[PDB]
Formats: structure tokens, sequence, C-alpha cells
RNA sequence: GAGCUCCGGCUAAUUGUGUGCCAGCAGCCGCGGGAAUACACAAGGGGCCAGUUUAAGGUUAAAACAAGGCAACGGUGUUUAAAAACUGGAAAUGC
RNA sequence: AAAGUGUACUUUAUAAAGUCAUUGUAUUGCUUACAAAUAACUAGGCAGUUGGGUCGGCUGCUAUACUAUAGCGCCCCAAGCCUGAUAAUUAGCUAGGCGUAACAG
RNA sequence: CAUAGGGUUUGGUUUUUGCCCAGCCUUUAGCUUAGCGUUAAGCUUAUACAUGCUAGCCUAAAAGACGGCGCACAGGUGCAUAUUUUGUAAGCAUGUAAAAUA
């Protein structure tokens, strides 16, 4: 998206709007910050978030 | 001409830095005390020299000055090698953009051609 | 006006001819580039074969 | 910096105007065309369009100077000269002369001198 | 100046309204350089049919609304849109049948020399034109 | 430093202070004096050096040095204070003027008269 | 001709008398403890001149875009890293 | 329009004129873009707030452009808009002008 | 019409960094000062103010503005204002539209 871009690319119209780009880009916000954990604490919710199929 | 330099120079003794401009014949001397007195020994007449650095110790001033007009090249060095005639022209040396505002005057014509 | 017509008028010529200008430039890299594609590929024919003689 | 006026005024008249540019009892006058209802010397004209020096020189002679061209411009644009203005372009040949009406009151007696308190002081 | 513009379309969520992005430059006098900056411009689009990702052109017109003075005249290039139905298919053209070694390099070979072949062909013409 | 450094507020002017700030910009400051003393000098000098508290016109007080042989300075007199520090008296930067509304010049000067406030004897 | 200021060095311009780390001088380095061209006075001399000498501000005597350092002292514990800036590269599999 | 018009006003055995009242081809214009001091020991800001639809937005008296600045205001509808934003400190701006070889100040 | 350095840190030398002085421009303070002509100027307070003055002229439905024209011009200051402004550039539909000349 770059720095002027807010959203996804390829959204259409009727296509609904997340904010998982807000968050990476205006990672300063203390609204999206969390609490210090361990490595794996912090990286499962990561790789899951990226593959659906995986329960 | 036995009164400036060929062109400009400049030269790096060790922990000193001097340069050297020539200037138009009649403009005068812009230097030092020291540099004045050694350019009326040689017979230099029109010049800018500047000096910067570590000039604590003059008898290294002295000697980068005596090496700066050592590396000097002339138009008849090795001419025999380039099959043309090196001619001697006039031409009248220009001042920057900031100079000729400040003095409220213009450059030479063949410039301001428009 | 009759200077902006002539001046309309020109800028449509040196116009068309910029374009042809590069439109033969970009053919003539893309030729180049193919050709080096095609050697590349005459040796990949005979490295496969001589790998199938190894299996 | 002093760019020139283009939009005419739509309120006011435009007028030809004498500017005072002399010292201390050595007047100079330039012309100019500028709105009717301003300062004396405000940067605010359309042109300029000439100059005049009031004292005589070693000739004898007052000297003028303006732009033939553009005053004719101006003048069928509307703009309206002054009183001494008109007596300018009279004598210059450019207009016909103005006819001035007539005069009854006695003129003053004290006009280079009622008003300049250093020869009162030696009178 | 601010009569054209090019630039990428970052929202469409609005009814008949679109977000464009500008790049432009701006000279520092004292370093000698021109500074990258960027700006947003709101636009009014009458199909309401733009996608994220798209590259249009805009240009000036009437105020609209508030922050609205901009319409949209042509787009320069199409978002790509991910449709599983077309993906679907060549997956299973993929997976029908495998070649071997040779086959597959003899296969890319030709399907190169063909191309060039053409190339060659439409190059020659230009020259003509030329 | 890079382009990018420069351009994102890189470089930042170079700041010096004042070497008489009480002034506040000032050449000259009145005040009235609080205390009259003697303060030896640092070493490796030796004396005793005549110093005053004074209470600037704007609140603050600073300690003023009086110059010359001899004064009739006491508390609740009006001075005039400018710049100058004394090397070898630590925390005096300021110096009184001689002459003004309540100090006198020194009695018997003959040379340097101006700098301590002496008239030309008419005599 | 008339005043103001200065005469150890940077900086053009010296002798005498008084004082004795006292009185005082001082932009910087510094002078004064009984033999002071630096304090006070007299004479002589230098500079500027109906002006002259302090104090206080702007700018220069390269703060470094033209053009400074991390080698006197300063690079941070390490790695990962969808902004920005710059910009093509030699990766994966098997006994 | 440095003009025309009048059951109007003033001066004349000398008269040309001015004064007052009224009249203009749409009858006095809005909008957008870029630049311009510090500032993060100011990190979240905005709910008429961002966009869409009906209505209103007067001072008449050419004809069309399907209503021809605008959340400028009411009602209704959809959730969007900004993010070195928001909040602070300091200063009237342009420019002549003063220092500098210039750049800069 | 075009770039000048000197002094200082006490075993010596080299090297790095800091401090001070020489120019031009602008206001006050000490001492001192004859006249005439003239250029550019009034650099702290949007602190409180005695007194005089700075915008009036003309005409008349019964000797009088109530009417006409000006005060929409000049002169003063920089409180507020970081953008509401200032300095610039760009945009804004039509053969100006009617009528037998049959
Ligand atoms: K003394
Ligand atoms: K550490
Ligand atoms: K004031
Ligand atoms: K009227
Ligand atoms: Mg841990
Ligand atoms: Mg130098
Ligand atoms: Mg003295
Ligand atoms: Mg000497
Ligand atoms: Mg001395
Ligand atoms: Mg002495
Ligand atoms: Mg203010
Ligand atoms: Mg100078
Ligand atoms: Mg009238």
């Amino acid at each position: 998206p770059g720095x002027x871009x807010x959203x996804x690319x390829x959204x259409x119209x009727x296509x609904x709007x997340x904010x998982x780009x807000x968050x990476x880009x205006x990672x300063x916000x203390x609204x999206x910050x969390x609490x210090x954990x361990x490595x794996x604490x912090x990286x499962x919710x990561x790789x899951x978030x990226x593959x659906x199929x995986x329960x | 001409r036995g009164h400036t330099v060929y062109h400009h120079v400049e030269h790096h003794f060790q922990r000193v830095k001097v340069t050297l401009s020539p200037r138009t014949s009649g403009w005068g001397l812009r230097c030092s005390n020291l540099f004045y007195e050694l350019c009326s020994l040689a017979g230099i007449r029109d010049l800018t020299v500047d000096v910067s650095g570590a000039t604590r110790n003059k008898f290294f001033v002295a000697k980068a000055f005596f090496d700066a007009l050592q590396k000097q090249t002339a138009p008849h060095d090795g001419v025999e090698g380039t099959g043309v005639y090196v001619k001697e022209v006039v031409r009248r040396p220009v001042v920057n953009l900031g100079t000729y505002r400040n003095n409220g005057t213009l450059p030479p014509k063949e410039y301001l051609a428009t | 006006e009759v200077a902006a017509e002539q001046a309309k008028v020109a800028f449509a010529e040196q116009k068309a001819a910029a374009e042809h200008v590069r439109r033969q430039a970009a053919l003539e890299e893309l030729l180049r580039k193919t050709e080096i594609e095609c050697q590349l590929a005459m040796v990949r024919v005979g490295r496969a074969q001589k790998a199938e003689e190894t299996g | 910096m002093n760019n020139l006026l283009t939009q005419l005024p739509k309120h006011d008249l435009l007028k030809i105007k004498l500017v005072r540019w002399g010292f201390n009892k050595k007047p100079f006058y330039v012309l100019s065309v500028m709105k009717r209802r301003q300062a004396r010397n405000s940067g605010n004209r359309y042109e300029d369009i000439g100059w005049w020096d009031p004292s005589p020189h070693q000739d004898g002679n007052s000297h003028f100077g303006i732009k033939f061209d553009r005053v004719k411009y101006w003048l069928s644009q509307g703009a309206v000269p002054t009183e001494k203005v008109y007596g300018l372009f009279g004598q210059a040949g450019i207009i016909p002369q103005k006819p001035a009406p007539p005069k009854y009151k006695p003129a003053d007696g004290n006009a280079d001198t009622k008003w300049r308190p250093e020869l009162q002081k030696n009178l | 100046g601010g009569f054209e513009f090019v630039g990428k379309v970052v929202s469409n969520r609005m009814q008949k309204g679109v977000v464009v992005a500008v790049n432009y430059v701006v000279w520092i006098p004292k370093y000698k350089v021109y500074e990258r900056r960027t700006a947003r411009h709101m636009a009014h689009d009458e199909g309401n049919s733009c996608v994220i990702g798209d590259i249009v052109r805009i240009q000036q017109h009437r105020k609209l609304s508030k922050n609205k003075a901009y319409v949209v005249v042509s787009t320069l290039k199409h978002a790509d849109v991910y449709n599983a139905k077309q993906a679907a298919v060549l997956n299973t053209e993929r997976s029908q049948n495998k070649l071997g070694r040779v086959e597959y390099a003899e296969s890319r070979l030709s399907e190169v020399q063909q191309r060039l072949l053409k190339l060659r062909e439409m190059y020659q013409k230009e020259l003509a034109l030329n | 430093l890079t382009v990018g450094q420069l351009l994102r507020g890189g470089r930042t002017k170079k700041v010096r202070r004042s070497k008489s700030p009480a002034l506040e910009q000032c050449p000259y400051k009145k005040g009235i004096c609080l205390r009259v003393y003697t303060t030896a000098p640092k070493k490796p000098n030796s004396a005793n050096r005549k110093v005053c508290k004074v209470q600037l016109s704007n609140g603050y007080k600073v300690l003023a040095y009086i110059p010359g042989e001899g004064h009739n300075l006491q508390e609740h007199s009006i001075v005039l204070v400018r710049g100058g520090r004394t090397k070898d008296l630590p925390g005096v930067k300021y110096k009184v003027i001689r002459g003004k509304y309540d100090c006198a010049g020194v009695k018997g000067r003959k040379t340097s008269r101006s700098k301590y406030g002496v008239k030309r004897p008419k005599e």
C-alpha cells in the first residue's frame, strides 16, 4: 500500500475493509500495543493469522 | 608573464592547505603578511592566497607555498607532440551571480544573449 | 490566433516523431534479450539429456 | 515590487497628476496616471508618462518630457488631467488650451513671503 | 497550478467518491536538493465502481463538497483482483499432466523460438515505416 | 550528514550567551546600593578591593566594582551600572560609572579624567 | 588648534619623580614585596579630530550544502524488521 | 455614461449652458493548487465530524444548460475522514535595508 | 568588480579542541564644542491624560435644513494573527440566443 495508503489493494466497492494495514502502518499508537512475553507466545499468533487452514 | 600563475593551484603539505588563484595584471595581492613578503622576493604582483590548517609552524607554511609554485604546468610543455599552434587569447574572467546582483552590474553580452 | 494554430500543428508533428523513436528503441532492446534467452534454452536442452542418463 | 495596476476603478475617476519629487525649495515633478482619491505620493499607479522641471536653467527655459503616444492613449480611455497638467499640455501643443474664468478677488500682496517665516524675521 | 494530476486510488469507501495520492518535489535553496513530498486529493467518481490500487487521472472541477473539488476523467491502469474460480481452473490444468526433463526443455526452446521469429518480423516492419 | 539527515533538522545554529545577563541587552542600568564593603582577590594577588551590592531597577541584585581611589558611596545611593568584569574578583561582572547621580569623581585626578568623571579645571 | 585617548608585547609611540603585593591597573598574556618604560604625577612622543573613548546589539574573522569529526573523548549488547530513501540477483531438493 | 431623456429648477433688452430626477446585454464573483519559525519531555484527533438524497439559501422584469460554489442551515441515510494529526511557544507579512567573495544570517 | 590573520595553554616538539583581539553598520554614558547651507531621519509605554485644533461646502415650498454632495479620501499604531493571512499560478457551458424577405 505504501505511505499514503490506508487499506489493502484489490478491494472492490462490495468487498469489506479491515484494520490490518492500519496497525502495521501506524504501529506507534498505544491502542495497538501489547505486553512483553515469550517468543512463542508472540510468534504463534502471527503464524496462525496468515494461514487459515490451521486450527 | 612574470606576474601571476598559469592556473589554479591547490597543494597539501602535511597538515597544511594552500590555494593560489590567478588575477588580472594590476589587480594587486590579497594574502597574509608572510606571503606578501615572499611574493615581493619572487616578483609575483597579482595573486590571491588562502592558507588553512595547522599553521602554527611557519616553516611548514613557507615550505607549502614553495611547493605549490612548482606544481604549475606551462603551455609549452611538450608542445612538439601536439601538432597544433597553442595561441594566447584574451578572455575576461567572470564572477559569480551573487557578486553581480549585489553590485548591480551585468556579465558579458555573450552570455546574456536571448 | 494564427501563430497559436501553427504551434498546435507543430506540437502534433513533434509528438509523432518522438513516439516513433521510442518504439524502435524498445523493440531493439527486446530483440537482444530474447536472443540471450534462446541461447540459454539451447544450453539447458543439452544438460537435460545428460541428466537423464544419470537417472 | 511596484507592479502597475491593470483593472480600472469602478467607483472613482482616473487622473493625470503631478507628484512632488524635489528637495527643499527645489521642486521636481513626475507625471503619472493614478486614482483620483489617494495619497499624493502613493505607489499605486497605472503608468509614468513624463517629468517636469519648473525652474529656469542657464538657457532661460524650463524642460519638460512626455510620452506622446501614451498620453493620447490615456486621454482616450478617460483620464482627466488636473489644472496644471492642462497648462503643460496646452503650451506643448498636445491639446487646445483650456480657458480660465474671470477673476475679481484682489490678488495676494504677500505670496512668496507670507508662508516663509525666515524672510519675515528679517522684514 | 493543480489543474491535472495522475495518482493512485487509496480509498473507495465513499458514494461516488475517491481519494488519490500524488507525488511532487520542492526545491530547498540552502542545500541544493529536491525534497520528495506527498498529498491526498478527493475526487468525484460518477461510475462509483473504482477499485483500490487503480491509476487514474483527475481534473480540476467546480467545488462539490467541503473537501471534494476534482473529477475523475480516465483510468490508466486497472488493479488486479483475485478470482478463485479462474485460479482453480489453472490449477487443474497444471495437475492434468506432467512432462519429463527432456520434453519440458524442448517445449521451452520451441516456444522461445516462435516468439523470437515474430518479434523479428515486427522490428523489420518498424524499420520499413522509418 | 546525509541528505536525509540535513532535511530533518540535522543542523542547529550554535547559541552563545551574553557576558552581562543582568542588563537585559541594555547598555546601562540604574540601581540602588544595598551594602558597601571590601573583598580580597584570589591568588596570586593581594589587596582590599572596594565592591558594593546593588539592586537594579528590574529587581536583579548584582555585585559592582568601584574604580578609582576613594569613593563616597553609602547604603541607599543611586548609581549607574555598566558591563565589565574584574578578573581577580570572583563573581563580580559589573562596574559603577563615576561622576553620575551620587558617585563623584576621584579628587586630584589629572589624566583620563573622562573615565573617572572629573571635569576639566578652568583655572 | 581643539579636544579626547594611548605609549611592556599583540600595536604606531620614553624618560624622570612618588609609591613599596599598600594605594591601584587590566580586551588577552599579566604588572605592584624599597632600582616599576604596565600604578599616581610632570615632561616628551603616537593615533584620530569637532569630535573622541567605554558599554550594549547585527554580521565577518568559513558551524562545515560549496566545507568538520567518532584515530584525544563519541558507532549504541545482539538479531529480526510491509514507513522512507537507494537499488536487480544466485537462492531450492535427494542417499 | 467625457452620454441620452424631462409638461421639472435657475440665469438671459446680451444664451450658450448648468442644476435636480432617471436610464447600461444579462446590471458590483466565487473556487482550487503550491510555498513560508520553533515544536515528540505534545500520540492519538474528529461525531456535523467524512460522504450521499429532499428542502431552504429573498431583494424580481433575454432564452437554454434537468437547478449550474459549498455541511452554509433543517430532516433522513451510509460509517467514514485525519494521523508529524491534535495541542502548545513565538511573530504582523512582502520588501527596501545592514554584514559577507558568495552561500547564508 | 572575484576568499589576508595575530595572541594564549610554562620540560621540548608535533597534533586536537576551547578562549581573546583587529573591520563595517546602529544606539546610549563620561569629558569637550564657533557659524552658515543642505540630504536622510525621531528605534522604550495598545501607560494615564489638562487645554486648543485636524471635514465640511452649497442650496432652499415662505429666510430656513429637514434637502443634494462628501466624511467609502487622508493621518495613527502593530494588540491579535503560523494561517482566517501574505507571495504567486490555475479554473469557470453556448455563432447573444428572437423574425417569411415566400
Ligand atoms: K586610579
Ligand atoms: K552496554
Ligand atoms: K513604543
Ligand atoms: K445627486
Ligand atoms: Mg525475555
Ligand atoms: Mg583564512
Ligand atoms: Mg588609565
Ligand atoms: Mg612599537
Ligand atoms: Mg597598554
Ligand atoms: Mg603610567
Ligand atoms: Mg505581536
Ligand atoms: Mg567590510
Ligand atoms: Mg450637487
